[PDB]
């Protein structure tokens, strides 16, 4: 993510603190959910009881 | 040869300056967007050379 946004950086403007990765992770994770409801897919392996 | 002649030259030097006062002498700034903290500052001055 970071590599996309090359040049650009984030930070809270009160203070000196960046966004640590707890927030990228969190993102990302629902962002992969958002696109596994975008096509109905399954897009982690995942053991399925039918 | 030029014992008792006269001479005369143009001739090129560098630009050279002294400050004989300071004007609009400071100008300041309490930075504090995207800081730990306040941060004092100083813009530049003008100089009269």
């Amino acid at each position: 993510v970071k590599a996309y946004m090359f040049g650009i950086v984030v930070q809270n403007p009160d203070t000196g603190q960046p966004m640590g990765d707890e927030f990228y992770n969190h993102i990302l994770e629902r962002a992969v959910g958002k696109a596994e409801r975008a096509l109905d897919i399954s897009i982690l392996p995942d053991t399925q009881h039918e | 040869k030029y014992e008792n002649h006269t001479v005369t030259l143009k001739i090129l030097m560098t630009l050279r300056y002294v400050v004989s006062d300071i004007l609009k002498e400071s100008r300041y700034q309490y930075t504090k967007f995207n800081q730990p903290k306040s941060k004092f500052e100083n813009l530049p001055q003008k100089l009269l050379l």
